[PDB]
């Protein structure tokens, strides 16, 4: 995509009441938005080319 | 098949008996007719129904594939994941197919058994008060009306009550007509 540079992303799960500490000096790509895990349960990531069908 | 009754010494079934799997055809002066044996038919239905439910139920827990993804240097565990998941599909497929085949045999032989046993219920009731014809039928040595027919079909046939009439007939038969 026209770039010879590379971007490398990382992640962690930050428990409630815990904190995450960044320090940097360059080349940092900082967080803006993050995700609360609001509810957990059974799901899956299906691989399908299809789109939504209005059904149950 | 194994018991030699269905499509054996009784050759072919009755298109005109609709209210059961096994039963009777009777024939006397007052006519003819078909009649299911309710009790054997119900036991058969009970039997096959429990069997099918038991098959469904035992296959209830059984391997359920899950998608897992792997990167370009996890080719070995990606393969081990694939073969493993395939490994179970094959086992269960074998289990299902072979179960169907073995139980179909059992089911078909089950029915054969039910008909033999029904014939034999009649046989050991009548004894020499009737003549075994060899084709699934009995020919009485005495008159057996619609009421008497019902007694046979439901276990109530009284042998001593007709035994006298039977021995008298056998004597005429011996003279040759
Ligand atoms: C991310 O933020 C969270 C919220 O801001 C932080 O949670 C907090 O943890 C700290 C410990 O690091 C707690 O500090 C004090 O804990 C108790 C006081 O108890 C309080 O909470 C109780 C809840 O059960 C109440 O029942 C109490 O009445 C009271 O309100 C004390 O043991 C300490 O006070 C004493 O000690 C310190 C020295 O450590 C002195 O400086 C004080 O003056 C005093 O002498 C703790 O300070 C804090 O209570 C807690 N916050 C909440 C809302 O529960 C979390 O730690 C933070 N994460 C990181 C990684 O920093
Ligand atoms: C199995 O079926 C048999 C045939 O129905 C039945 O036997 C019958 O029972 C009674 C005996 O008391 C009689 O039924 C009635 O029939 C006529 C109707 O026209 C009446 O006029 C009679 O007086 C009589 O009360 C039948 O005669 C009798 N049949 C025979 C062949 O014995 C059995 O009871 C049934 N078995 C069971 C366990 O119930």
């Amino acid at each position: 995509n026209g770039q010879s540079g590379r971007m490398e992303f990382f992640w962690t799960i930050l428990k409630p009441n815990d904190a995450i500490n960044f320090e940097s000096n360059g080349n940092f790509i900082a967080p803006e938005y993050a995700y609360k895990i609001v509810k957990k349960g059974d799901s899956t990531i299906m691989k399908s080319e299809l789109e939504y069908g209005n059904c149950n | 098949g194994l018991f030699g009754a269905i499509a054996g010494f009784i050759e072919g079934g009755w298109q005109g008996m609709v209210d059961g799997w096994y039963g009777y055809h009777h024939s006397n002066e007052q006519g003819s007719g078909y009649a299911a044996d309710k009790e054997s038919t119900q036991k058969a239905i009970d039997g096959v129904t429990n069997k099918v439910n038991s098959i469904i139920d035992k296959m209830n827990t059984q391997f359920e594939a899950v998608g897992r993804e792997f990167n370009n240097l996890e080719r070995r565990i990606e393969n081990l994941n694939k073969k493993m998941e395939d490994g179970f599909l094959d086992v269960w497929t074998y289990n299902a197919e072979l179960l169907v085949l073995m139980e179909n045999e059992r089911t078909l032989d089950f029915h054969d058994s039910n008909v033999k046993n029904l014939y034999d219920k009649v046989r050991l009731q009548l004894r020499d008060n009737a003549k075994e014809l060899g084709n699934g039928c009995f020919e009485f040595y005495h008159k057996c009306d619609n009421e008497c027919m019902e007694s046979v079909r439901n276990g109530t046939y009284d042998y001593p009550q007709y035994s006298e009439e039977a021995r008298l007939k056998r004597e005429e038969i011996s003279s040759g007509r």
